[PDB]
């Protein structure tokens, strides 16, 4: 517990394992006198969620809605204040210093995703816009009003620094490519798109989950012949692929369960560990059969995925 | 509403009287040589925003004893204030239970159940019905605070309040419905024709099986003057614990207790009463599996229609 | 001179936020009564059994401050007309809960969104809240002059914006309000909060909000053009709409994040002070506006 | 009333259809080689003056099997007719239970529960609520007769029935209350603007937890003519057992079944409908711990007010 707050707020929003095996935690209080958020680092993945056994810790003036790793030092933050924030670690990695706080979105930034190169990042917000940023220049390069309803999920291409997915409450899943004068392109196929995951190997295949707990497998090449399975009974909140040469798909949900599926989208693992909303899944860079799920119940459960 | 709780909380006397009632009960149940061996299971029923829960902590501080607190509350908006109280200050001592007291399955039985489920006519807020459904989770030797309440009625004349009542007629309902329902009112311009007499009484806990909260009372009010009766003022009196009491009966009124104002039971037609005559009134506490209500008639010197038959004009919901 | 309020979906400390808002010069604050992202469950275990408080406590403000300075807002995740049965049932229970909490606090107004065409279940649940209990809280439907789908940038390649002048289609947000308030039986407790977009629509469209109960006008930061001295100002046509709205005595509401070095408030105040003079008829009738009176019958009666 | 039961008993088709449904169920549960080893626990719920109980004896005679009969009934006046039936003719085979089916503690579970708790709009008599509260005393593999019912609605024009409804206004209530409530009526002079479509469906037993009998349906009625809509006619269809069904839907109407007439759901203001247009109606089955009721609105071509919000003008009592 360095020069950090003495209490991390009950609702854990995001779990992100970096290269060496350290655990990043973003969390916010969605109830009580204070509705602010905070950032935490855990060099010991088994010390989480203990607020007094952390490597580094910090407090944000507003809640934490989404986060990503900007390499190994920085952390990109999507906040309710309508601001995107980059927080880079100090020399000994014992402090989390806020580099920039840019209020550009007119409402709660719901999603953030760092662009393949590591120099840019795209954010999606409740203001219905999608913004492309320069992490070094402290500014927004482009502002896009492509959607009709609030933006739910933004997912940058694994390698192309101009390609990314987008999905919103207007039933639109847009494939982007800032290399065109009309960047967005409606990818067809029903229920509202809620989560997006690019495939790590086939940079032409991606998956998306809907508000009816169904996970679908889609190809950029053809907007037909889609493979699907009803994984959960409630809204698919997240999708993360394993580090394996042949990855595994982890799907978290509002039905308070974790699911692990293969290529044919069949269930290999199911976890009722959580008593509240399952908000994340992060595979250990070291033990690839390890999966860490943070929820809203303050639990950080580590699952040994039966591979 | 939030402001309604606030108003009913700004009565120091009422809560200090409850503090003292818990205080005397603590000493009576836990002897000095058991001050740390025994922990009293205290259950506030209908906890509001936590005022009885607070006075319960103040009573356990002055009596110097250990208490396991519970705060059963059905209104979920007050339950927000309760959980915000429990986290910020009370701690694990108080266990908030967001439930109706008649549904709640308790972990264990209680040493004392404490309630503020009374109104101006004592049983009019439906305190009998509620504590009865909670009685199963009271120890075979437990205390209920309050342990007893009694309603009082007195006949009044006030052609001013009679007019105020007529003025309450509304479209799309019985043109006389305003006279078949009680009103809480600070009776000001009026004349009390006879001294208040007791009406209905409820005791808690109620050991008696086939317990039945239905009632029928017949009162005879002797009037020494000539007048025109317009209705009956209702008042209440209650025993929290032993000599610790709260009252609104003007003769035994607890001094400086703003909270509960008197009730007014109208009568459709005013009645001439000569000197020496007796005003005889009948009251009935009625109920079905869904509602509770009163019916009432004046039988002397002259008869009136029975007011609010079958709760047609006015019911209290269960 | 103008009654103005600040809208935000981020309030970490209510006393700090309200304090700062009033410090800026705002008469009131539109803020969420529950946390915008706090999705709740009412049917299945275990998120149904979620423990601890559900929102902040009423004690954090005086009753007087809740009655006069706080406008509630529906949580954006609540969708009573969702095609998903599970989401409808949950959003019904959640909407009743949120509305009943606003009623418990004694708030003078509560905001609800009108952003799709089918608002039937939304209206059924509002109507029911109106008939359940004694509360008198006003309801402001947040409806835009132009649908968000009709102001989206022409950037989707395989879905281009239909540039054709569609006379009736240009006024689809009016029909949304119309059907909603027809459903609600023309309740005098349901009024409009008209969001004014960046590009003002056709004049005929703005002529549909005439004779409608506009209680408030929502001006987002995004619509303010910058002047030579780096300050936010408005176009001559947006200024005309504000002049029209000032006669209707609406409450101006400022929404969105900051984009200027309150200055937005100062502009509205300036327009208010620099308005054309109301003639003797406009000064005499000031008070008698829309007041129904009985025609005098001096032959039958004595004046 | 005694004469009401009489009227609803003078429908031979209805009871012969129930006889056949029990008959096929007897054979399906008791094989020929078990004809005397097994005795089926039959429970008629809402037994009236005993017509289903009688058809149950006729079904056990044609199917030639042993049955333990029960006759649960809440109306104590019909229960007099039941006990007079049981003594004089039925004997110890039938066990009359003078209780509400939702209170009754059964000696054992039942092989088959049989009910007539349906009305013209199927679930309007409150059959879902009643059989749900009885489901605990049904065997983990038991049959419920009927096993399913579905309500149908169709939009109608009839300025004659529209007038009949206006004529129902009464003093001391909402001047428009008569349009916010259904009526059972033999629809005669009228025009059906579109073919009946299904609305609400209930299945028994209902295995599903968080079962919830609340509903919301959205129907689109395509109208091929120009007209003025005045309301929606309601009809029902039910499956007692397998292919044994009862219906009032004019297209699938069970021939010669006088008993249940159609319902009429009015609309305060009539609506002009052009040829080619679609009449879109929403219905809601609503409830609280005390009442059940419908709310309804027309959303296309034009909107109406939501009718009977919060059951203000009309409720069915639980
Ligand atoms: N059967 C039940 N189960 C659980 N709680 C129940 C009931 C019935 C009523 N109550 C609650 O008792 C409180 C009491 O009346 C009260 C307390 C304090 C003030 Cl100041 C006040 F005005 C009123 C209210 O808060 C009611 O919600
Ligand atoms: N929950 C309950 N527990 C016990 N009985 C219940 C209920 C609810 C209703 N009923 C009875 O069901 C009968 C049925 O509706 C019926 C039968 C025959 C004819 Cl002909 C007829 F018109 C009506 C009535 O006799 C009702 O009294």
């Amino acid at each position: 517990p360095p020069n950090a707050p003495a209490c991390m707020e009950r609702q854990l929003e995001a779990a992100r394992y970096r290269s060496d095996g350290a655990l990043l935690l973003g969390a916010s209080s969605l109830s009580g006198r204070c509705w602010a958020g905070s950032l935490w680092l855990f060099k010991d993945p088994c010390a989480a969620p203990n607020e007094g056994f952390c490597s580094a810790g910090v407090q944000t003036e507003a809640g934490v809605a989404d986060l990503t790793w900007v390499g190994e030092r920085g952390i990109l933050v999507a906040s309710d204040s309508g601001a995107v924030e980059l927080w880079e670690l100090d020399e000994n990695e014992t402090l989390i210093v806020s580099k920039f706080c840019k209020y550009e979105h007119d409402d709660i930034v719901s999603t953030v995703s760092v662009l393949s190169s590591g120099t840019q990042a795209v954010s999606g917000s409740k203001d219905i816009c999608i913004k492309v940023w320069d992490l070094a220049q402290q500014v927004v390069l482009s502002s896009y009003r492509a959607h009709a309803a609030q933006v739910t999920c933004v997912a940058a291409s694994p390698h192309k620094d101009s390609v990314f997915l987008s999905c919103s409450e207007d039933n639109r899943i847009l494939l982007w490519d800032t290399r065109c004068p009309k960047p967005a392109s409606q990818i067809g196929c029903g229920y509202l798109p809620t989560s997006l995951a690019w495939h790590p190997q086939q940079s032409e295949v991606f998956v998306f989950g809907d508000e009816n707990g169904t996970v679908s497998l889609v190809d950029t090449k053809s907007t037909s012949c889609v493979l699907s399975s009803a994984v959960h009974s409630q809204c698919v909140t997240g999708l993360v692929f394993s580090p394996h040469s042949v990855p595994f798909l982890a799907s978290l949900s509002e039905d308070c369960s974790l699911a692990v599926l293969d290529s044919s989208l069949s269930e290999l693992f199911r976890s009722q560990a959580h008593r509240d909303f399952v908000r994340d899944a992060t595979w250990s860079p070291l033990n690839h059969s390890l999966l860490t799920t943070v929820g809203w119940d303050h639990q950080v459960v580590h699952h040994v995925v039966p591979t | 509403e939030s402001q309604t709780y606030e108003v009913f909380e700004k009565d120091p006397i009422k809560y200090s009287q409850y503090q003292q009632a818990i205080y005397k009960c603590l000493l009576d149940r836990v002897p000095e040589e058991e001050k740390d061996t025994n922990v009293q299971v205290l259950m506030v029923l209908g906890a509001g925003r936590g005022p009885l829960v607070n006075a319960s902590l103040r009573a356990a501080k002055q009596a110097d004893r250990r208490i396991k607190l519970y705060a059963v509350e059905k209104n979920p908006n007050a339950v927000v204030t309760l959980e915000n109280w429990q986290f910020e200050e009370w701690g694990s001592q108080v266990t908030v239970v967001s439930s109706d007291m008649r549904e709640w399955v308790a972990p264990e039985k209680a040493d004392i159940i404490v309630s503020e489920l009374l109104g101006s006519f004592a049983d009019n807020e439906l305190s009998p019905e509620c504590l009865d459904g909670a009685q199963h989770f009271l120890k075979d030797d437990g205390v209920s605070i309050p342990g007893e309440y009694t309603s009082f009625l007195a006949p009044i004349s006030s052609s001013k309040l009679y007019n105020e009542v007529r003025a309450c007629r509304e479209k799309d309902r019985d043109p006389e419905a305003q006279f078949e329902m009680p009103y809480v009112v600070r009776l000001h311009n009026f004349h009390q024709l006879s001294a208040p007499q007791p009406c209905f009484t409820f005791s808690h806990p109620n050991r008696d099986p086939m317990i039945d909260n239905n009632r029928y009372c017949t009162l005879e009010f002797p009037v020494e003057v000539n007048t025109v009766l317009h209705g009956f003022a209702g008042y209440f009196e209650t025993v929290l614990y032993q000599d610790i009491t709260l009252s609104i009966r003007p003769e035994t009124h607890s001094p400086g207790m703003f909270s509960w104002f008197p009730i007014l039971f109208p009568i459709k037609q005013p009645i001439t009463v000569r000197e020496g005559q007796t005003i005889c009134v009948r009251f009935w506490r009625c109920s079905n599996s869904k509602k509770v209500w009163y019916e009432w008639a004046v039988t002397a010197p002259v008869c009136s229609a029975i007011h609010n038959p079958t709760g047609r004009s006015y019911t209290i919901g269960l | 001179r103008v009654s103005s309020g600040r809208d935000l979906n981020c309030v970490p400390e209510i006393a700090d936020t309200l304090g700062a808002v009033a410090k800026q010069g705002f008469d009131f604050l539109c803020m969420p009564v529950f946390h915008p992202r706090f999705k709740r469950e009412f049917i299945q275990e275990p998120a149904k059994n979620r423990p601890g408080p559900q929102t902040r406590s009423d004690l954090l403000l005086s009753g007087r401050d809740w009655n006069t300075l706080i406008v509630g807002k529906l949580s954006p995740w609540i969708r009573p007309d969702s095609k998903v049965e599970k989401i409808r049932r949950n959003s019904e229970a959640a909407m009743l809960q949120e509305l009943n909490f606003g009623a418990y606090l004694g708030l003078p107004a509560f905001l609800l969104p009108l952003n799709q065409e089918d608002n039937t279940n939304l209206a059924r649940v509002l109507t029911n809240h109106i008939h359940t209990g004694h509360h008198s809280s006003m309801f402001w439907m947040r409806v835009p002059l132009v649908a968000p789908e009709d102001l989206r940038d022409d950037i989707i390649e395989n879905a281009p914006t239909t540039h054709t002048e569609e006379y009736s289609g240009e006024e689809k947000t009016w029909m949304w309000w119309h059907n909603f308030r027809t459903l609600c039986d023309y309740s005098k407790r349901i009024a409009v909060a008209l969001e004014i977009g960046a590009d003002l629509p056709s004049n005929h469209v703005i002529d549909r909000w005439l004779g409608e109960p506009i209680k408030a006008a929502i001006l987002p930061t995004s619509i303010f053009l910058t002047n030579k001295k780096g300050f936010p100002v408005l176009s001559k046509m947006h200024q005309r709409l504000i002049f029209r709205l000032l006669k209707l005595e609406v409450q101006f509401i400022i929404t969105g994040t900051n984009h200027h070095s309150c200055s937005y408030l100062q502009y509205l105040e300036y327009l208010s002070q620099n308005r054309p003079p109301p003639n003797a008829y406009e000064l005499f009738a000031k008070g008698y506006e829309d007041y129904l009176q009985s025609p005098l019958q001096p032959l039958m009666d004595n004046l």
